[PDB]
């Protein structure tokens, strides 16, 4: 017998990246070749696969620094970082390949699905 | 709010 | 020129339930006439201008335990917790006071609001 | 996914 506002979800996202905006409360670092990004370990492991594995593991859940594989690209990152905490993903035909091999490596299935459906209308 |  | 994924901010908010009923990563107790509620400071944050204040400032921010005030009923705590992780507000003839009370000192205007109209519908 |  719940009632439900609408907005909340969205809310609490929108207010979650003005957190990240403002680096308040963030709790690790994403290295990606020398580029560092702030985050929110709980908002990472509730948008990606490998993030939820990594913070789930006993020993990993501790660490304040994460290196992803050198061969990820920033700017892929950057991106998914992004659509992680606004919903929104700038997808262009110049990233579209790095986001989606990022969003792959992340475990981001809605991401590469949509980037899957992109690539397949250009061909 | 809505009945969900 | 984003896409957006319509459902992403609901996924994220239902993640996180997922992490606080598994005690994931949870970084806060909440302390309420000896109750004692385990939570996310950055959800607890997004939802409500109490504990944004609370968790914003710098020696508050570094606190794992938070007594609210002894006036603050458990079960009105617990029903705004629960919609701070799910968007539902289980709203009762029973509670609604309870429920009012807790959601004007935790700054949860939408709440406040629905239970002002559903309290002057009943008048 | 939409136009936002
Ligand atoms: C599976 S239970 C669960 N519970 C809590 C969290 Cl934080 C979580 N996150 C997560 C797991 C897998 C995937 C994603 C998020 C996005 C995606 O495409 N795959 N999962
Ligand atoms: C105001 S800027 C901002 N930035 C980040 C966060 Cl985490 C935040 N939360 C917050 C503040 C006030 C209120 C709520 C949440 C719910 C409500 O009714 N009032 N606000
Ligand atoms: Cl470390
Ligand atoms: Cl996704
Ligand atoms: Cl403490
Ligand atoms: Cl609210």
């Amino acid at each position: 017998s719940c009632i439900q506002f609408t907005r909340h979800a969205s809310d609490v996202l929108l207010n979650l990246n003005r957190l990240r905006s403002r680096d308040i409360l963030t709790d690790v670092v994403i290295v990606v070749s020398r580029e560092q990004f702030r985050a929110h370990k709980t908002v990472l492991m509730a948008c990606s696969g490998l993030f939820y594995s990594i913070f789930t593991d006993q020993l990993k859940c501790n660490l304040s620094v994460i290196n992803l594989d050198p061969e990820i690209n920033p700017e892929g990152f950057c991106i998914l970082l992004d659509f992680m905490y606004t919903s929104r993903l700038n997808l262009r035909e110049g990233n579209i390949m790095a986001v989606m091999a990022t969003a792959m490596y992340l475990q981001m299935e809605h991401v590469v699905d949509t980037c899957r459906k992109f690539i397949k209308a250009s061909e | 709010w809505v009945i969900p």
